[PDB]
């Protein structure tokens, strides 16, 4: 958890940096809930790695939601 | 008596419900259009 | 005493009663998983 | 749009105004979970506590007339020089035919052969083949269907 | 007075992440995505051919990212075949996840001295004890 | 298999089977027997088998584990209607308060 | 806002896409990491 | 005496998921953002082109 928390500050540097081209501190909060499927209507970015990092951090998203979903319903059995 | 396989890998054989019929109503869905194209005539 | 059954040429033979009962059988293997193709409650959930 | 939020779409919604419409998006969306979480608490439930059957019994018909028609690859089992040979051939065994060729006298070298696959199908006596499967290599599987 | 017998290996290794088969399935898939975006784009085009394919990636991954709001209703009607197969395919991989994660486990653990791998035993059976026991 | 509602344990005690009575030293023993193998040598007892007790009506022990398809949901089909109704004097109510307002 | 504000708990509670109350305030998205952590 | 319990019962927790199988999957916050860098100089070429 510590340790893709560190990647999400590490992901939002690196939109900060790379993107020098409205990150200050929204950059977390908004690139931090959609693992938890907010509502929250995120500063949409531009058509860039900006969004392409997004959905490589969603595949991480959805891979934690099933795979804490299956260990905890796995806990109610045996 | 008979208890339990196990499994892990996907049947791909139950993908059939994956490919029902989605070019099938995307058909509909051109003829929908065309009738649409027709709606322009009147 | 052998394990032996009868046909109906085995007239020449004269058995007792059977004591023990078998049939004629096939062996297969296994296979790995069954067809189930993500529709079960889709006619079900379908009412609703 | 009011029909997507069942499903978590990304899909950007009309806002609506804050009256009766929102307080019935909200009312929708219990709906909304609840489904999801009954139908995935069914569907995992569908996973576990489910017979798996095999075929063997249309079989006895069906590789019995149509050997060829699947796989030419269909291994048969014999009882060489048996009583039940001669049984089958007048009664049920058409399969009588293309089984020269799959005649092993010595049945634990047909039982090393289907357990490497060379053979598809092995006739016998009921008897031995449940005992044998009962002392079968640890738990592989290898009864007829039902019993 | 029982017997001493020794502890299996377990169902470990949890590196399944395309157990549940994807490298096939998924990158089947993925590109009927695109091929099938293209043509939607043509659909509302004959009434952002680059762009219109992130809205279904949105749709997939639960993304807000969305521009692709369809002026014809048979795209949208898509769109409903499109948040119907994901929830399907989540819901399915989720029920793959945890069924594999506990289903069974294979045994074959002696009983006692009423088993028949005992009583008749194997070559491979030393089922041999101490000298000069009172077993 | 016939009826409903009832389940066996296994554990055939006895295994015997069903023989045909007839006093001793009749001349009716062998050929009768040799018929009986007849019956068996035909399949014709899997055809009476077929004809009189391979029916099956009600479900076996299996535990589908369940089904999910209209019944139980009665008690949250509710929550369509237990508001609706009463948000059009909701609607009263706040053109109250936008005439006060 | 204050009998707005509550809406957005509401829309981050049951995954529905009402957003109005972005806080300027840190701690409070904070808060609202704990909403959607619970 | 023999009251010492060192090693765990049979139980089957059933499972544990601490740190360890993620591997596979944590190669993916790395695997293209290297190469993202290179993306920006192609996309820069193309609006130097267009």
């Amino acid at each position: 958890w510590v340790m893709m928390f560190v990647m999400l500050l590490i992901v939002s540097a690196v939109a900060v940096f790379v993107f020098e081209y409205v990150t200050i501190g929204k950059a977390i909060w908004l690139l931090w809930g959609l693992v938890f499927n907010n509502s929250v209507p995120v500063q949409n970015p531009k058509g860039t790695t900006s969004k392409i990092m997004v959905s490589v951090w969603a595949f991480f998203a959805v891979i934690f939601l099933a795979s804490y979903t299956a260990n905890l319903a796995a806990f109610m059995i045996q | 008596e008979k208890n339990e396989v196990m499994s892990s890998q996907l049947d791909i054989d139950n993908m059939a419900g994956v490919f029902y019929m989605l070019g099938a109503a995307m058909a509909l869905s051109l003829i929908t259009f065309i009738s649409e194209h027709l709606f322009y005539w009147q | 005493v052998g394990s032996l059954t009868i046909n109906e040429e085995r007239e020449v033979v004269d058995f007792s009663v059977p004591f023990i009962e078998t049939g004629i059988s096939v062996m297969v293997s296994r296979s790995n998983g069954t067809v189930s193709p993500s529709a079960f409650l889709e006619p079900f959930s379908a009412c609703v | 749009l009011l029909w997507g939020l069942v499903f978590n779409n990304s899909v950007p919604v009309q806002n609506p105004k804050g009256t009766t419409s929102k307080i019935m998006v909200s009312v929708w969306a219990f709906f909304a979970v609840i489904f999801l979480a009954s139908y995935t608490a069914n569907l995992a439930a569908f996973m576990i506590q489910e017979e798996y059957v095999d075929q063997v019994s249309g079989l006895s018909d069906k590789k019995f007339q149509r050997p060829n028609d699947f796989s030419p690859p269909f291994r048969f089992g014999t009882v060489p020089n048996g009583s039940t040979e001669r049984n089958i051939r007048n009664n049920y065994a058409e399969m009588h035919a293309y089984m020269g060729k799959f005649n092993q006298r010595g049945v634990d070298d047909a039982l090393l052969s289907l357990k490497t696959g060379k053979l598809d199908a092995f006739i016998y006596d009921a008897a031995v083949l449940n005992y044998m499967a009962g002392r079968d290599e640890g738990c592989k599987l290898v009864t007829i269907g039902s019993g | 007075l029982t017997i001493l017998v020794k502890k299996e290996i377990p169902r470990s290794t949890l590196d399944s992440f395309m157990q549940p088969f994807q490298s096939t399935l998924w990158l089947l898939v993925g590109l009927s995505v695109h091929v099938v975006a293209v043509m939607l784009y043509l659909l509302d085009r004959f009434s952002t051919l680059s762009s219109a394919m992130w809205f279904s990636w949105g749709v997939l991954l639960n993304s807000g990212i969305g521009e692709g709001a369809p002026r014809s209703f048979s795209a949208r009607i898509l769109g409903m075949v499109w948040a119907g197969f994901a929830m399907i395919i989540v819901a399915s991989y989720t029920a793959n996840l945890a069924a594999f994660l506990v289903l069974d486990r294979p045994e074959e653990r002696i009983t006692g001295i009423n088993d028949p791998r005992l009583r008749n035993p194997s070559d491979k059976f030393i089922y041999a004890t101490v000298k000069q026991s009172s077993v | 298999s016939q009826k409903c509602d009832l389940v066996t344990t296994g554990e055939l005690f006895f295994r015997s089977g069903f023989g045909i009575g007839m006093r001793k030293d009749s001349p009716w023993k062998q050929q009768v027997s040799l018929s009986i193998l007849k019956s068996h040598e035909n399949g014709f007892m899997e055809d009476l088998d077929k004809t009189w007790v391979r029916y099956q009506e009600c479900d076996s022990r299996s535990n589908a584990p369940a089904t999910l398809t209209c019944e139980n949901m009665a008690g949250v089909f509710m929550l369509v209607a237990g508001g609706i109704v009463a948000g059009i004097f909701l609607i009263f109510i706040e053109i109250a308060y936008k005439s006060r307002a």
